[PDB]
């Protein structure tokens, strides 16, 4: 049911952050995994979603420099961003995805949305 | 034979409610004991499959019931033709028969 | 990809109710998701669909789609109900997901 | 197949590449007749479907809007339930008693009542 | 609001004709096989349950029909022996272990009576004086296997039918029946060797990790348990009496293949066995019964059936079939090389068909086969001993039921039908 | 269905009797067949079976050695071969189907539908 | 099905009432192969059926549009005399042997031409 | 059938006349099976080209809008070097080495993407 | 086989042509009770293999 976040916490300026959630119960093979960061004193910005298979997407600002992979044998997944700024700064949560199979996709907003880990960006 | 101790006779008049029982202990593991009825000068036939099951061609007269170590036939609204030797059918890795009760009516 | 709008803020007197909306092209015609953040919290659902509550929130919460535009209804809003609301649509064309600015809400 | 296990929600999200169509043909004495047999009735299964999505006028569609609202005496379960709770699986099991209902209903009101 | 979909993953369990898959003179052959799948990679479906059961399973009883069928076609077309089906004047060529019959065909071709000789094993010859009759002369018909056909144990995968799937069973220690976790889906079944055999099962799949037995139901005795071994033993058998073949003209166009003379002296057809390979294997065979039976002593007995077939350890090494003593094997108690005497026979009752039989012509001698033990099919047999014997049980060797050769390799897989389309509730129009 | 016993015999002590039983109506090899004998005094003793298809058996221990259960495919038919006879073993020899079809969990087992008419055995000096 | 003594138009107020298809079965070696022959070809029926209809430029639709003209050498008869002073089944025979030459007509105009129209439309 | 020699602008026209199901037409126990199954196979193929055009994207089309430029690797020469040169028995021969490039291209452009 | 509604009716293909058959059907079942009161029993005979 829990999701919970963990990561170095503090990156240096041109480092690669990557930051692993553990699912604490329902296998992660159930639902869609997706990530989103939220910049202090800013709204949310959605990073990217994946799943079981190959099925994924992402935010054309982060995509050509993001992935997250998948650990099924410990119902693990880690966001790994391969940036240098530090406008990178932000709560990292660590959300799943439901969904109705309607017209358009009309994915749920991400109920289980996790407690969010601040990543500091700095030298 | 073994757990089928049968009593070596019932009677009754005409309509009464009549039981037979052997109650062998060794009914858990197969968890089934049927029934046979046999008629001087015939082979026998089942009454009863399995537990308390009633073929076609037998009278609704015949149910029986098991419960623990119990293994019972009642015969309801007794007739005279019900007179018979009645046998408890079990099993322990091996068919295991009664020695039967001999039902007569008065 | 798509507009999701919403005034930076609202104020309403505890006990009131609170309008909280969103715009965006042909807004009614996709689902619309609310959620509510505390300052220092994680969000959480509050609203999923015009009239669709998840369970574990408050029948202070409820909200409707229309046109161009989406509503998050706060009855009888509370101190503890301060909070940044904010809208959520999804954008199949992208397949991406859009939120919204964001609404402080104030309560007197 | 593919992730069966999943919700019916997470399901959807790829059941327009789980509709591989594969099909023999494209894919591609008794013994004779088993052969032929099979053939013929792989043919008959396809077009069922096609049939069947024609007259309720969702060919062409992975996902088919219909003229029918939901009837809850169906089941008491809520959408979320539905979707991100149960899987595919369990969920035509759940409701399998009602299909023919269903497919009559979704003939005549997107055809004789339209 | 009802929504249909279509690409639906869910399926039901559902039968269909599955077909032959081979690699690609014999039996098993292309027009009756297609060419495998180089790789028939498998998907797993990450957590579903299915309940398999390697009993009532039907690819079993199709896997049982199409042997049959294609063991009729190939012998259909095949040379009639109907007209030896006369008394014979038999003698001698272990003792009068093969006998030199003399005979008279008084029809053969040309309407000529035709003295002619042939030589016999005596388990194919019936008294009625020296007079003899052959064992199925009469209530059957004998025909004699085409010598251009053979029936080589080639692995065969069977494949599922666009609109089909195959599921399978990756479970470690999975017992026969009930639910599997680690369930996969494939495109077609592993090979297996269409092998027949009697007591002693050859050349089949082994077990993961530990012998593995199985049984519909342990309490009841009167089914077959099937052991699977993790380690195969190997073991070699001969038929070393040299010998010539005669052919001799009967059917008007068509020729009838015996043994015309032995080349050498005659010895005992017999297989080879490891003394330690054997009862190692028992020992873990009998630490799973005592496991399985609460401590009681197993103990390993003769078969007491009356099935020459099963009585003799039985398998066809090339075209010879042999008939094995097994007695030796299996006879001993498990609580707290070896030379098997075998026979050859060559009227063989194949199938229990009745009404049929075939004839195994000679192949010069001088064969031998190694072969793989992966099980055995044995059954328990006692009871009502609780107050009057020891607590020992005893098993004894079984078979006759080809059935059950091919359910040992099936036990894993499951066929369904895949279902498409189906329904959910929405809030679209 | 219909299932019969070959008639009755007697024999002396330390003599051999075969009893054969003839199968109509039903698929022979569909059922086990198992053979009970009624001796006066003792109800029924169960003595064994067969398969029938495979004529695999099951004998009473105190059958083993003496007793041979045996099949012929193309006459249906089913016999009972017994050594060693005693005076004890004066019974009515009976033949019934077991159970219910081969392919089924207690399927050798709780039928015996259609027993024979049963087949005295005497032994006397 | 019993409207076929109704006139032409009254029946075809019923076309989608009556399009009941009967694709569908139910309970889903000489007798085997005149069985198998039998679902052989009523499949070929159906399929021969979509494929005009789909050459022509249909959708499916029960009643399509059409680009080509109706012309006196078939039938000088009046709209009313024809829709509703007769059956089905006398117009069909009534306009038989033209079968052929209407549906080649059929094709070049709606659907032959047409699609080309829209290439063009295509390439601006 | 039609007129095969043409160029390919021609065939335009030829190209519908002869797009009648020509895999099925009228006729009226070894001669039975021979056909029966070669009625059944040509059912298979054409079942097996609508199947292809769906998943392409094309339905009732004889003429059919892609989603993909076309690659000039694939033979470039001109529009008019083809459309008023070319037939499409000489065309196809020269595009024959690019089929299964294209049909995935035409697939994933048209629907999945 | 079946009964006429009515009345017994006569039909032919053609009444003046008597090489045709009358096919009469009625409207009424009359029962017939057949039997072979001959007793009998069975011998098997190998006739062949
Ligand atoms: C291989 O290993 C698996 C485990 O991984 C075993 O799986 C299950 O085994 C049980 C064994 O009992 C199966 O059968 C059960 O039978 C019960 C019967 O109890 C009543 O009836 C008997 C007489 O028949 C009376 O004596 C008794 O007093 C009772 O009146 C049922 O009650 C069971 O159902 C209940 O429990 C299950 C959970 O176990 C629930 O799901 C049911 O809804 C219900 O509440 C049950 O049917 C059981 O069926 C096996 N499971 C499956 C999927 O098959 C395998 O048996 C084992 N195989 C071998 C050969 O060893
Ligand atoms: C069951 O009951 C039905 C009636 O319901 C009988 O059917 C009639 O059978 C007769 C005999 O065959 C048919 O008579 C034929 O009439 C033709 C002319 O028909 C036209 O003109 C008349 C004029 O009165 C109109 O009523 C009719 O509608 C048509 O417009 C003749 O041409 C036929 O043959 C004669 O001419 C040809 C010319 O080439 C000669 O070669 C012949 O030899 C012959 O001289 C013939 O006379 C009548 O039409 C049928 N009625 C109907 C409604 O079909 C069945 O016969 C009866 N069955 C039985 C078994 O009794
Ligand atoms: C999907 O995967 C999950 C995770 O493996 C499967 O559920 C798990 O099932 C096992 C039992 O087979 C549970 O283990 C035991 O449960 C009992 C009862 O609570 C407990 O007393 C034991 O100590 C032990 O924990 C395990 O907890 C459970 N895990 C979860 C998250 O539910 C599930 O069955 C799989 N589903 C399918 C369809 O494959
Ligand atoms: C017949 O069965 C016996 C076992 O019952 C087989 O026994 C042994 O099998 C192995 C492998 O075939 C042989 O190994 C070889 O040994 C020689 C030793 O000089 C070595 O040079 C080779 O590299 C290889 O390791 C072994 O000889 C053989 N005999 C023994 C010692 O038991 C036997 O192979 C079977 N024969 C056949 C093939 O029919
Ligand atoms: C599976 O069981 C068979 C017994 O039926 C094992 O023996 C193999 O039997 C075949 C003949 O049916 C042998 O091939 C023949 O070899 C002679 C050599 O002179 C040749 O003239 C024949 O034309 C034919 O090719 C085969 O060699 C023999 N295999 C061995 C190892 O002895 C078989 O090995 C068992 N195991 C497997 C994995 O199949
Ligand atoms: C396979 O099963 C048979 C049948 O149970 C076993 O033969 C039996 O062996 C016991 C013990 O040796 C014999 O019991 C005793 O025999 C003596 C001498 O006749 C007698 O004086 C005692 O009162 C007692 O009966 C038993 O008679 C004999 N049964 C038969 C039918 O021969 C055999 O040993 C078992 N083999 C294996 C490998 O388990
Ligand atoms: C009994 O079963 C075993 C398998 O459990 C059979 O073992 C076979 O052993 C030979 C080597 O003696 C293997 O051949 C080699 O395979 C490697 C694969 O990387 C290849 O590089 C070598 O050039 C060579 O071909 C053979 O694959 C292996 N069989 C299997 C299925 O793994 C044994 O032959 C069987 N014995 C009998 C009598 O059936
Ligand atoms: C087989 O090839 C011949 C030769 O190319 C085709 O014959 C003629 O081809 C020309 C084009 O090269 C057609 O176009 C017209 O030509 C006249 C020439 O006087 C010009 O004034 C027009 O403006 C136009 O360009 C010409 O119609 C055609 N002639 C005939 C009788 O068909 C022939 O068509 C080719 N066969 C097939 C089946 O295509
Ligand atoms: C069976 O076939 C015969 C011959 O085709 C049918 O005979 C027709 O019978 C009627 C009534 O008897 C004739 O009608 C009248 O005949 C007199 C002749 O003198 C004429 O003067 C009248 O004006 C009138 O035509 C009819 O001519 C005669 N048929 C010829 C060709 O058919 C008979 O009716 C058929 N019966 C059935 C049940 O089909
Ligand atoms: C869903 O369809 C079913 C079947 O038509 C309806 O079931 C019953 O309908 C009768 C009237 O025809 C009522 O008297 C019963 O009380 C209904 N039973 C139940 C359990 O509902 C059902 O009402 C329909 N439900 C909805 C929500 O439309
Ligand atoms: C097949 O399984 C048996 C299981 O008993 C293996 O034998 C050994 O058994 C002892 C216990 O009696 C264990 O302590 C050993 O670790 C087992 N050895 C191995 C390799 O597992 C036997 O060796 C197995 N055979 C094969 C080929 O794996
Ligand atoms: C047409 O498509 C092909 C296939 O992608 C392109 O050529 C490939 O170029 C790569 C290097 O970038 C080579 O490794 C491949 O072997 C080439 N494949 C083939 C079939 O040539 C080609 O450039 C494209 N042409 C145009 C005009 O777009
Ligand atoms: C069966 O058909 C016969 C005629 O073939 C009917 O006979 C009727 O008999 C009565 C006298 O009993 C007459 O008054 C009627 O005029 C006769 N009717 C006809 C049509 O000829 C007989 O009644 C019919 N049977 C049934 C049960 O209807
Ligand atoms: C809903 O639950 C009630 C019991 O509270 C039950 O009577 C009714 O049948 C259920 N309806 C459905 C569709 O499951
Ligand atoms: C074979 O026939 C000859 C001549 O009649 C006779 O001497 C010989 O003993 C017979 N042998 C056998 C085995 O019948
Ligand atoms: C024994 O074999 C010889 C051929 O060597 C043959 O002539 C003779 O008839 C045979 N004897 C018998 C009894 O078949
Ligand atoms: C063949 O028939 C003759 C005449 O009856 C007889 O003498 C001879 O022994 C027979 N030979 C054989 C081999 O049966
Ligand atoms: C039985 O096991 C022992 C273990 O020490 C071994 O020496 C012997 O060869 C094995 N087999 C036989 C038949 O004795
Ligand atoms: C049990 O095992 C021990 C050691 O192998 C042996 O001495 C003893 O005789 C055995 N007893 C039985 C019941 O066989
Ligand atoms: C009807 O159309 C055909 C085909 O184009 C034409 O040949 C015929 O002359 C036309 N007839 C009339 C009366 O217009
Ligand atoms: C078609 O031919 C038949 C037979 O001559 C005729 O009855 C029908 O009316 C014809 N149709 C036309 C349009 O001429
Ligand atoms: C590919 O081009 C070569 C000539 O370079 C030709 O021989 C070959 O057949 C072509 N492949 C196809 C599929 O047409």
């Amino acid at each position: 049911v829990q999701l919970l976040e963990s990561g170095p916490g503090l990156v240096k300026p041109s480092e690669t952050l990557s930051l692993t959630c553990t699912v604490s119960g329902v296998p992660i093979s159930r639902h869609y995994w997706n990530w989103i960061r939220q910049s202090p004193g800013k709204g949310l910005e959605w990073i990217g979603y994946i799943f079981f298979n190959g099925n994924a997407n992402y935010n054309p600002s982060l995509k050509s420099r993001v992935t997250i992979s998948v650990d099924m044998s410990k119902n693990q997944f880690s966001l790994t961003l391969r940036s240098v700024t530090a406008a990178d700064t932000a709560v990292y949560y660590c959300v799943r995805e439901k969904s109705i199979a309607e017209e358009d996709n009309m994915v749920r907003w991400f109920d289980p949305w996790g407690q969010g880990t601040l990543v500091t960006v700095s030298s | 034979s073994y757990e089928l101790t049968q009593p070596a006779s019932v009677s009754g008049s005409p309509g009464q409610s009549i039981t037979i029982s052997c109650t062998g202990s060794s009914i858990g593991s197969y968890d089934l004991v049927s029934w046979y009825q046999q008629y001087p000068g015939k082979a026998p036939k089942v009454i009863i499959f399995e537990v308390s099951k009633r073929p076609s061609g037998v009278s609704h007269r015949f149910s029986g019931s098991k419960s623990g170590n119990t293994a019972a036939l009642t015969i309801s609204g007794l007739q005279v033709e019900d007179e018979a030797i009645y046998h408890c059918y079990s099993y322990d890795d091996m068919i295991i028969f009664g020695g039967g009760t001999r039902l007569t009516v008065l | 990809s798509y507009e999701l709008t919403q005034p930076p803020s609202v104020s309403v007197a505890p006990g009131k109710t609170a309008r909280i909306t969103c715009g965006g092209n042909n807004l009614g015609t996709k689902s619309v998701h609310w959620y509510q953040q505390k300052p220092g919290q994680a969000p959480v659902n509050v609203i999923y669909y015009d009239s669709d509550r998840p369970s574990g929130i408050p029948e202070r919460f409820s909200g409707s789609k229309s046109g161009n535009t989406a509503t998050l209804t706060i009855s009888r809003v509370e101190a503890g109900d301060e909070a940044d609301y904010y809208c959520q649509v999804w954008d199949s064309s992208r397949d991406q997901c859009v939120f919204g600015i964001g609404t402080k809400v104030t309560v007197l | 197949l593919g992730a069966a296990g999943s919700t019916m929600g997470a399901a959807s999200m790829t059941l327009t590449v789980q509709a591989r169509q594969l099909l023999s043909g494209i894919v591609q004495t008794v013994w004779g007749i088993k052969q032929l047999q099979a053939r013929v009735l792989a043919v008959e299964r396809y077009l069922r479907d096609q049939q069947l999505l024609g007259i309720w006028g969702c060919s062409g569609k992975l996902i088919c809007c219909t003229a029918v609202p939901w009837n809850n005496s169906w089941s008491n379960r809520s959408l979320d339930m539905i979707w991100n709770n149960m899987t595919w699986i369990e969920w035509e099991r759940e409701i399998d008693n009602y299909t023919g209902l269903i497919y009559n209903l979704l003939e005549e009101s997107q055809n004789q009542q339209e | 609001w009802v929504t249909v979909y279509y690409g639906v993953p869910v399926w039901k369990e559902a039968t269909t004709t599955l077909f032959c898959a081979s690699d690609a003179r014999n039996v098993w052959a292309t027009h009756c096989c297609v060419p495998t799948d180089p790789n028939p990679q498998e998907v797993v479906l990450e957590n579903v349950t299915e309940n398999f059961n390697m009993w009532k399973n039907d690819m079993v009883e199709q896997m049982h029909e199409d042997i049959i069928s294609l063991w009729d076609q190939s012998l259909k077309p095949c040379v009639k022996l109907t007209p030896l089906c006369v008394t014979l004047n038999c003698t001698d060529y272990e003792r009068g272990e093969i006998k030199n019959c003399s005979f008279n065909i008084t029809t053969s071709i040309r309407d000529k009576v035709q003295k002619e000789y042939a030589l016999f094993y005596k388990l194919d010859i019936v008294p009625i004086n020296n007079s003899y009759r052959l064992i199925n002369c009469n209530t059957s018909v004998i025909k004699q296997a085409c010598p251009k056909v053979s029936f080589e144990p080639i692995p065969i995968h069977y494949c599922a039918p666009a609109g089909f799937a195959i599921l399978k069973c990756n479970d470690k220690k999975f017992n026969g029946t009930g639910p599997c976790t680690n369930v996969s889906t494939v495109q077609c079944t592993h090979g297996i060797r269409p092998v027949v055999s009697t007591q002693l099962l050859l050349n089949g799949s082994l077990a993961e990790k530990e012998v593995v037995i199985r049984s519909q139901n342990f309490t009841n005795n009167a089914k077959v348990i099937i052991v699977q071994l993790n380690e195969s033993v190997v073991i070699n058998c001969t038929r070393p009496n040299n010998n010539t073949r005669k052919s001799i003209h009967i059917a008007p166009g068509r020729w009838f293949y015996t043994t015309g003379a032995i080349i050498g002296d005659i010895r005992q057809a017999h297989c080879n066995i490891s003394r330690v390979k054997w009862n190692n294997t028992l020992k873990q065979i009998a630490t799973k019964l005592r496991e399985q039976f609460k401590n009681k002593t197993i103990a390993f007995n003769q078969s007491s059936g009356g099935d020459p077939e099963i009585v003799m350890h039985s398998f066809n090494c090339g075209g010879e079939f042999f008939y094995c003593n097994t007695t030796q094997l299996f006879n001993s108690t498990w609580n707290d090389h070896i030379t098997l005497p075998c026979r050859i026979k060559q009227i063989i009752n194949m199938w229990q068909k009745v009404g049929k039989a075939m004839y195994a012509p000679p192949i010069r001698g001088q064969i031998r086969c190694s072969s793989n033990i992966t099980g055995l099919l044995l059954t328990r047999d006692g009871g009502s001993n609780e107050n009057k014997t020891s607590e020992t049980e005893t098993f004894r060797p079984a078979g006759g039921d080809m059935r059950d050769n091919w359910r040992s390799e099936l036990y894993k897989y499951k066929v369904v039908k895949i279902e498409p389309l189906g329904v959910a509730p929405t809030k679209c129009k | 269905v219909q299932l019969l016993e070959s008639g009755a015999e007697v024999k002396k002590p330390g003599a051999s009797v075969r009893v054969s039983c003839e199968a109509s109506g039903y698929t022979f090899t569909k059922y086990f067949i198992h053979w009970v004998r009624q001796a006066p005094g003792h109800g029924l003793e169960w003595i064994g079976w067969i398969n029938t298809l495979t004529s695999g058996v099951n004998y009473a221990r105190n059958f083993q050695g003496r007793l041979t259960l045996t099949r012929d495919l193309s006459t249906e038919t089913v016999y009972m071969d017994l050594r060693n006879l005693k005076s004890d073993d004066t019974a009515v020899y009976y033949c019934a189907r077991g159970g219910r079809g081969y392919d089924e969990p207690w399927g050798a087992y709780t039928w015996l539908d259609p027993w024979g008419q049963g087949s005295l055995v005497t032994v006397s000096s």
